[PDB]
């Protein structure tokens, strides 16, 4: 899900 | 609603949706449509490119001294006769009768009009300026 | 605060009562204001009180003791409020010293298939609970897809890597009950294309910032224009971020066309002038030459052969004033134009480099969502941001495997026991296993209730891995096909010398191609020793499981070399590659909410299974088969702490219908 997202703003 | 600097509309959703080629098929008639207005530039700015050829020089060539000349109370004979010839070509119009003459303000050509109506006969001078 | 704190850290809002305590607190919640804010005080104090010391057993006495008046007046009120914490495993979770220790005389029996965090957490909770607790996994370990690579001091995650945040997080309890070295991730992560060359700042930042509004974009085409179904078909999020840079291109195409239509309208002015003063320049000419043939006729002339010089040069003054203005008209048309000329709209919206960089941030969103942008629902991809932790996020230095092993002390585990068939009746349940090395060695397990911990990727395996007798509903069946598994691989590279900056976690490597932007598009630098592990995401994951070790290590050394230089890069120790599609007790890595998904498959993935009555015209049967996992839990999807809670709900609905709430 989105909470992996790497380099988040 | 969308963010700065996005540009979405239902209409230009649909448009793009409604086929499985129609966004590459309405970004085509947009590329064709660029070229067909970049070719009509090209064009017109070739056509401009020669008449601003044809105005090499200007008018400088065929332009007239200025005038001093200074407005004079008194009509000469000279005035007067210059006044019905520019009556008879230039109509009602006050400012060029003026310019013809050259020492008499539209205000005294306006007056010309009333004092001598009657003895240089104005009224069939401007009809025979009104028949051409 | 400090209690409100506490319902913070436990997810649970400090002001109001939830659903769960509405359901076991009905007299509370539907009476008097007073007594809710007495529920609500004693409840997030008695989770202050387990939260400031989580290593030992937080007891009802030692609850009342430390709880002053008004608030210890009630003494049922403080033991109703415990036992509803103890239970749902809010208190009391996870590995601490007992007080009074567990009774031997044990109540009902319970088979758990697998011995991941989510079995694990179940089973610790049951045997706390006094029941008779045995795990069925088929690996030669527990952790299931929490994997730590152990070869000398090298150590390196092929699975859970991440803790997100401690904010919230059941793993801030676990980590202080488990020795794990937490070390915050620096989110600085340069991007280097294709060649080795680090992308320019400005750049950079300019992608990553349309990334952002694309990805915003594809939210208001979901919400506000109601862009979700299409062909009879769900929109999936890469088709909505197509459509969303087709509009992008359109507008920067429709911005030139405007442009340059203003252009050829000011030379259609400018060409209407010059027709003007061209004919007034032959005019004036004309004119000229009449004058000067009237003016040559020489003194003394007539009044008519006067007022002819006198009329023409007024006529030719008249003219020449014409020409002059509209020699002005055009001096401002020819400024406009220079202007316009010099001021036009954007070339293009994305340039090749820019198109490339960009795939990178898709690559980073295929890992997160571990699946292809093209399955992820639009409306539903992101339906548990509500629920996100706050606080760094964090990886496990001594390997995260260290939590499940030390969930597994004290409990019934029999490994290398693979669970082949799971019957269940109004009786009772037999669970038929075999011996992963002899597949001729049979178990049968007899217990009152199963607890199906087994990864969605293995539900959906067909033919099936496992059969259920009865067979599972349509409603159930139909969940587990529409929900979607996905894949992410990791790449483990083993040196002697650390050739990398140091004080950078995570770097970026930029594909060539929009079909390749997945492949070792990351580079994690985590690890005391001397360790960079790459992911393989998106479309790459998938397709780089069919390829050898070697040739994946040879593309990385490759990616590594441009980078850092041939000279740097020396050949890895130690290698290893995961296979998690492959991997026969995985079948993928991960849930991700599919497009015709959405968070409602995931609370049925949750029910349990009632079967049938024996005998006919006999009463309504209790539940048999339970449903625990990462797949499991809407609030908590594809993560540890996820798999953790759906473990403790399970723990608690079982133990309220087999020991009585
Ligand atoms: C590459 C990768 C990276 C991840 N990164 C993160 C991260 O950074 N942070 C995070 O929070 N989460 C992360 N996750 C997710 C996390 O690993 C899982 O959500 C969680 O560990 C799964 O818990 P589970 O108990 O539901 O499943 P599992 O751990 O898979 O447990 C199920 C068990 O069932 C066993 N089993 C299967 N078939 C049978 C059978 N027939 N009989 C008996 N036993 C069987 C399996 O061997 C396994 O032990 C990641 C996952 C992967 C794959």
């Amino acid at each position: 899900p989105r909470s992996f997202l790497v380099r988040r703003p | 609603k969308p963010p700065k600097g996005m540009f979405l509309s239902q209409e230009d959703v649909e448009a793009v949706s409604a086929n499985a080629t129609a966004a590459t098929t309405v970004l085509r008639q947009l590329d064709m449509e660029l070229v067909s207005v970049k070719r009509q530039i090209q064009n017109i700015k070739q056509t401009n490119s020669a008449l601003k050829e044809k105005l090499d020089g200007g008018i400088e060539p065929y332009r007239l001294p200025e005038v001093i000349q200074k407005c004079n109370a008194r009509w000469t004979t000279e005035e007067q006769l210059l006044a019905v010839q520019a009556i008879r070509k230039y109509g009602r119009d006050f400012q060029a009768i003026s310019d013809v003459i050259g020492n008499k303000s539209v205000v005294q050509v306006k007056n010309f009009f009333v004092n001598y109506r009657r003895r240089f006969n104005i009224d069939e001078v401007l009809q025979e300026w009104e028949a051409e | 605060s400090g209690v409100e704190g506490a319902a913070f850290q436990s997810r649970l809002p400090h002001d109001r009562m939830t659903s769960q305590e509405a359901a076991c607190f009905p007299d509370i919640i539907s009476g008097p204001q007073q007594t809710q804010k007495v529920f609500l005080f004693i409840r997030n104090r008695t989770l202050q009180l387990w939260l400031d010391n989580p290593k030992i057993q937080l007891t009802f006495e030692a609850t009342l003791q430390q709880l002053e008046a008004p608030y210890n007046s009630d003494t049922v009120l403080v033991h109703r409020v415990h036992s509803y914490l103890e239970r749902h495993g809010l208190i009391n979770f996870g590995i601490y010293k007992r007080i009074k220790p567990l009774p031997t005389k044990k109540t009902g029996k319970v088979i758990i298939i697998g011995s991941g965090v989510s079995g694990l957490a179940a089973a610790r909770q049951l045997q706390s609970f006094g029941m008779d607790v045995t795990l069925l996994e088929a690996r030669d370990r527990v952790g299931g897809r929490v994997a730590t690579f152990r070869k000398g001091n090298y150590v390196a995650d092929l699975g859970a890597m991440v803790v997100t945040g401690l904010g919230g997080n059941p793993m801030a309890v676990v980590s202080k009950q488990v020795n794990m070295e937490l070390a915050k991730i620096k989110q600085k992560c340069p991007l280097y294309e294709a060649n080795g060359q680090a992308v320019p700042k400005e750049k950079d930042e300019m992608v990553e910032q349309e990334f952002n509004r694309l990805l915003e974009a594809t939210s208001y085409l979901s919400h506000q224009l109601d862009f979700n179904v299409l062909n009879n078909k769900p929109v999936s999020l890469g088709q909505a971020l197509e459509v969303v840079i087709q509009l992008q291109e359109k507008h920067v195409k429709d911005e030139q066309i405007e442009h340059w239509k203003k252009i050829v309208k000011t030379q259609e002015e400018l060409k209407e002038l010059l027709n003007k003063m061209v004919n007034l320049k032959e005019k004036i000419k004309e004119l000229h030459q009449q004058y000067k043939e009237a003016s040559e006729v020489k003194p003394p002339r007539d009044i008519t052969a006067e007022f002819l010089v006198k009329s023409k040069h007024r006529d030719l003054t008249a003219l020449c004033k014409e020409y002059d203005e509209l020699a002005e008209t055009q001096g401002k048309l020819e400024e406009k134009l220079q202007e316009l000329e010099a001021n036009p709209p954007s070339d293009v919206y994305l340039s090749s480099r820019d198109r490339q960089i960009l795939d990178w941030h898709f690559a980073n969103l295929e890992f997160a969502n571990a699946t292809p942008l093209s399955t992820l629902s639009l409306k539903h991809w992101d339906q548990d941001d509500d629920f996100e932790f706050t606080g760094s996020h964090l990886t496990v230095r001594n390997g995260y495997s260290c939590v499940p092993v030390a969930l597994a002390e004290g409990l019934d585990i029999k490994l290398n026991t693979a669970v082949r068939q799971v019957r269940y009746t109004a009786s009772g349940c037999e669970v038929i296993a075999v011996n992963t090395r002899s597949t001729s060695q049979t178990f049968i397990y007899k217990c009152d209730a199963v607890l199906c911990t087994l990864p969605l990727g293995v539900l959906k395996q067909q033919p099936p891995a496992v059969q259920f007798v009865p067979p599972l509903p349509e409603w159930k069946t139909s969940a587990v096909q529409r929900m979607g598994f996905g894949n992410l691989n990791k790449v483990v590279l083993c040196f002697d010398r650390v050739f990398w900056d140091p004080s950078v976690n995570l770097f970026g490597h930029v594909g060539s191609t929009t079909a390749s932007r997945g492949e070792l598009f990351l580079f994690w630098n985590l690890y005391k020793a001397p360790i960079l592990l790459a992911l393989v995401a998106g479309e790459a994951a998938g397709i780089m499981e069919n390829i050898s070790d070697d040739v994946i290590v040879g593309r990385c050394l490759a990616i590594l070399k441009g980078i850092f230089g041939s000279s740097a890069v020396p050949q890895p120790k130690e290698t290893v590659v995961s296979r998690w599609r492959a991997d026969p007790w995985a079948r993928g890595s991960y849930s991700y909410v599919a497009a015709g998904s959405s968070g409602n498959d995931y609370d049925l993935m949750a029910q349990p299974i009632t079967p049938g009555p024996s005998i006919p015209g006999a009463p309504q049967p209790i539940p048999r088969l339970f449903f625990a996992g990462e797949h499991t839990i809407r609030n908590y999807p594809a993560t540890v702490h996820g798999a953790l809670l759906s473990g403790l709900r399970e723990a608690g609905r079982i133990a309220d219908q087999f020991l009585g709430a």
